[PDB]
RNA sequence: ACCUCGAUGUCGGCUCGUCGCAUCCUGGGGCUGGAGCAGGUCCCAAGGGUUGGGCUGUUCGCCCAUUAAAGCGGCACGCG
RNA sequence: GCCCCUAAGCGUGUGCUAAGUGGAAAAGGAUGUGCAGUCGCGAAGACAACCAGGAGGUUGGCUUAGAAGCAGCCACCCUUGAAAGAGUGCGUAAUAGCUCACUGGUCAAGUGAUUGUGCGCCGAUAAUGUAGCGGGGCUCAAGCACACCGCCGAAGCCGC
């Protein structure tokens, strides 16, 4: 990729998380491209998944207070916006990696704080 | 180039201080004095140092 | 079409002759004259490294600024020598242009496209005549061919061409010739 | 094979081979050409042999140019014959060729298999020669 | 040069003297002694480092320098811990054991085959098809396994011969 | 052991290296292995 | 046609050897369209050996019977 | 020509050579080494390595007993998109698998390519005995490249 493509990357993931009303980070690390595409037709409903440059985000990260994920892209990040509530791609990711065993969240955000895991847990059940 | 050696010299160097010294003596003579009086080539041998440029790699 | 001049420095020379030529090509210098109609030509040495690396960088005709003595002069690489063997140069001729005249300038040509499985890509002509301003002066032309049959003939009359500049090449002139794909028996039969 | 229909005299001297080629020093009928470096006599035969290289790999598209003749003759005393009464018949028509001079030429749309034919065609001349392009 | 750059680490339960331009190194394992090339020079670094110095950037001391770094980090981490290497003596007939410090392998010959155990080497089996050899030095533990490697020629039919834990050779048949 | 005055890389993996001013390139394919000589 | 026409004796056979390795075996390796033997090819290697007969003045060559092979050449087409 | 056999610098200053090149030779081949001029990417983290992904229409049609990404011929189109190339191959009759291309995680700055160049290496095998620097020997050049200062050196020149 180019100089241009990394900056509308960025731009574009700017415009995508303004919009979206919440965001969770996963590791997308031992799970199958098939399995993937499910998830993704699955959660394609409400939510969007896709995948992005750790170094990419963090840059992108600088406009809002997101800034305090940053030690948290240390691994695999997939990162997933929930254009439509919060709590209905948290609980199909968290499906998804009970079933698959492969996968791991990682953290998300909401309410301008970064939660644990276990915390995302609570928030999912909630 | 025996005695020049001897009397710590080279040949070339030798012969091209006596040039700049002017000093006419011929290789006859040079030869019976270093047979003859080492006192002499002692005293050549200083003439040519001291008539011998400051470096002599000068472009001059 | 705008292009923008090309700043380099230059030197008159000192001594004129096949010796002296040949001792600054030697040396990494570029024999080089400047006439034209101010009548008062010019003899100089350019940077051998500097003029190779405009030249690969606007092609074979750019626009020049020269600079003679902190004199600033306005030129075009018109007319220029290349050796056979070492690929370098060793003369060229810098024509003296002003802004708002028209010049002949030769400019290449380029063929890009997808041909069916029936056409052989044939491009006699490469090079065409063009008479335009000296900062309007293009590097490149491109023509397209997609799903050319039969007889194709491409007339250089035909091209496309931007606004501010003459065809001076008459229209019977043609750059690309589309036929049928040769066979193993015409290939056999041909050079017998 | 390339042999001329007729000439006017059928035997000549030692052609001079001395000089930079000032003829045919720049390639313009296509795009790319081979260019060589030593003095040499280069054979018809070495002509249809790199040819045949040239179209063995192109295969489909593009076409050749050639911007030599082998027209000079060259004769040849048959074996166990005491030299001189006379000259021997000549056997192979050659083009004397000069350094810097444009053998082959080429107008293919890809670098890759076009510098390829280029070389296939190198490795066949008896002499250095290297790839040039359009462009100067 | 550039793993060069990066310092050896020293464990604490290592001991380390330097005299010059000879260097030995003190462990549980054993001690182990070599001596480094003369241009480029070597440094204890207070915090438990080793590094390796090169006094400029020709060709001998950038080769020299990594060389050094690595053979220095070889050793310490063998003199700590260790080094062993497993082999698997896989065919039909084939009978492998030891008595003593000497080994005795029935590889299928008509006379048996004794090889001789060299100074600072241990070997130990497990089962007839496959042993293991530990070791200190890495250079004596190649060695023997190059040895023991080298006494059956290469079998690209039937696998018979013998080949280290992750050895792979590539199959093939002839139908005459 | 092709020995010939030419050595080339024939697949993508075949590897050049130099031993004793002879160089030879060197690949897990056997046949590719050979030296200039 | 540069030495030899006020002389350099010629092919084969016998005896007598010598040298190089582009090696016939014996010796050590790489690869295979090298299941095993049995092969093919390339490298290193001159230590040693390298048939006897029928035919023809033969060299050469054909044929008969083994061995590991029945080498290539240079030495005034080795040597009156 | 100036290390010794042999008379003169084991001279001076700046660089190259590892091959005894110097001190026999080509086409061609090579991550040998020095110089100069480029462009791509690279702190928005390159290149290499070390975990995971590398499929769904899809077995794309003709061809064949056979054609499923990998005898062959045509677009060499398209979807999730991070990326799937009618697939660079070593894989099976044909499937299925090992992979790979581009991409994502840690480490942390150089990584590639042609371009013109000075030296180099292989390419290199014949016969009495080294026998292709004259020989010894020479890189701690006594070799090569460029300047400077000198000397030896004939029956040439000058002196009687
Ligand atoms: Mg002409
Ligand atoms: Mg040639
Ligand atoms: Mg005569
Ligand atoms: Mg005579
Ligand atoms: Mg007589
Ligand atoms: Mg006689
Ligand atoms: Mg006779
Ligand atoms: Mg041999
Ligand atoms: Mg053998
Ligand atoms: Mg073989
Ligand atoms: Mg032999
Ligand atoms: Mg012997
Ligand atoms: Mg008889
Ligand atoms: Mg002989
Ligand atoms: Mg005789
Ligand atoms: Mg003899
Ligand atoms: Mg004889
Ligand atoms: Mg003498
Ligand atoms: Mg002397
Ligand atoms: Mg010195
Ligand atoms: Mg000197
Ligand atoms: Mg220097
Ligand atoms: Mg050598
Ligand atoms: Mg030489
Ligand atoms: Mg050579
Ligand atoms: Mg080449
Ligand atoms: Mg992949
Ligand atoms: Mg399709
Ligand atoms: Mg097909
Ligand atoms: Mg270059
Ligand atoms: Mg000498
Ligand atoms: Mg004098
Ligand atoms: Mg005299
Ligand atoms: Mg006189
Ligand atoms: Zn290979």
């Amino acid at each position: 990729m180019a100089k241009a493509d990394k900056a509308t990357a960025v731009a574009d993931i700017a415009e995508q998380f303004k919009a979206s009303t919440a965001t969770v980070v996963t590791e997308y690390r031992g799970l199958t491209v098939a399995n993937l595409a499910e998830l993704r037709r699955a959660l394609g409903d409400s939510a969007t998944y896709t995948v992005a440059k750790n170094t990419l985000v963090k840059r992108a990260a600088s406009e809002a207070g997101i800034e305090g994920l940053d030690e948290l892209f240390a691994g695999p990040t997939a990162i997933a916006f929930v254009k439509g509530e919060a709590v209905d791609a948290a609980k199909a990711i968290k499906k998804f990696a009970k079933d698959n065993k492969a996968l791991v969240i990682k953290g998300g955000y909401m309410d301008g704080k970064a939660l644990s895991v276990a915390d995302v847990e609570k928030i999912a059940d909630l | 180039n025996a005695a020049a050696r001897a009397n710590d010299i080279t040949y070339n160097r030798l012969i091209q201080g006596l040039k700049a010294a002017g000093v006419e003596v011929d290789r006859k003579n040079l030869a019976e004095l270093a047979v003859s009086d080492p006192a002499a080539f002692t005293a050549l041998v200083d003439v040519a140092r001291a008539a011998l440029p400051e470096d002599v790699n000068a472009p001059s | 079409t705008a292009n923008i001049p090309n700043k380099l420095t230059a030197n008159v020379r000192t001594r004129t002759g096949k010796g002296a030529s040949r001792q600054a090509r030697r040396d990494g210098k570029v024999p080089a004259v400047l006439y034209g109609h101010g009548t008062d030509p010019q003899h100089l040495e350019l940077n051998a490294r500097d003029f190779a690396a405009v030249l690969r960088s606007h092609g074979t005709n750019a626009i020049l600024t020269l600079d003679i003595e902190g004199t600033e002069q306005l030129a075009l690489t018109k007319a220029l020598d290349v050796h056979p063997i070492r690929r370098n140069i060793q003369h060229a001729d810098l024509l003296v242009v002003q802004r708002g005249e028209k010049v002949t300038v030769e400019v290449t040509v380029l063929v890009e496209g997808d041909a069916t499985p029936g056409t052989l890509v044939t491009q006699d002509a490469n090079t065409i005549e063009i008479e335009a301003e000296a900062l309007s002066i293009p590097e490149q032309l491109t023509v397209s061919v997609e799903g050319v049959e039969a007889g194709t003939q491409i007339t250089a009359g035909q091209i496309s061409l931007p606004e501010g500049v003459n065809l001076i090449s008459d229209p019977e002139l043609l750059v690309v010739n589309v036929v049928e794909a040769p066979s193993a028996e015409a290939l056999e039969e041909e050079g017998a | 094979m390339l042999i001329p229909r007729k000439v006017k005299h059928r035997k000549q001297h030692h052609p001079e081979q001395r000089g930079i080629a000032s003829g045919g020093t720049s390639v313009s009928f296509g795009d790319y050409g081979i260019q060589a470096l030593e003095h040499a006599y280069i054979t018809n035969r070495q002509i249809e042999s790199a040819r045949i290289a040239i179209n063995r790999h192109i295969k489909r598209g593009g076409k050749v140019w050639i911007n030599i003749f082998p027209d000079r003759p060259l004769t040849k005393k048959p074996a166990e014959t005491r030299m001189g009464s006379g000259k021997g018949s000549p056997e192979w028509w050659v083009a004397n060729v000069k350094p810097g001079r444009v053998l082959f030429e080429l107008s293919y749309p890809d670098e890759k298999t076009a510098r390829d034919a280029l070389t296939r065609a190198i490795h066949k001349l008896p002499i250095k020669a290297r790839i040039v392009t359009r462009e100067e | 040069s550039r793993i060069g750059k990066q310092p050896v680490p020293v464990p604490s339960g290592v001991d380390v003297t330097i005299n010059g331009q000879n260097l030995s190194v003190k462990g549980p394992k054993g001690t182990l002694t070599l001596d480094v090339a003369e241009p480029i020079s070597v440094s204890r670094a207070e915090d438990g480092a080793i590094v390796v110095t090169r006094p400029d950037d020709e060709r001998r001391s950038r080769s020299l320098h990594g060389l050094s770094r690595t053979l220095i980090a070889n050793l310490v981490t063998g003199v700590t811990e260790g080094y062993t290497q497993k082999m698997e003596i896989f065919g039909v007939g084939y009978r492998v054991q030891l008595k003593g410090q000497n080994l005795e392998f029935a590889l299928g010959y008509s006379h048996p085959v004794l090889i001789e155990a060299p100074e600072g080497i241990t070997f130990a089996v497990e089962s007839p098809t496959k042993f293991s050899v530990s070791g200190i030095d890495k250079q004596k533990v190649g060695q023997i396994s190059a040895v023991i490697r080298r006494l059956r020629r290469p079998d690209p039919y039937k696998g018979k011969g013998v080949r280290y834990e992750g050895e792979q050779i590539r199959r093939k048949v002839g139908k005459t | 052991m092709k020995v010939n005055p030419s050595v080339k890389p024939i697949c993508d993996k075949c590897r050049v290296i130099r031993r004793h001013g002879r160089v030879m390139v060197i690949c897990s394919d056997p046949r590719h292995k050979q030296r200039q000589g």
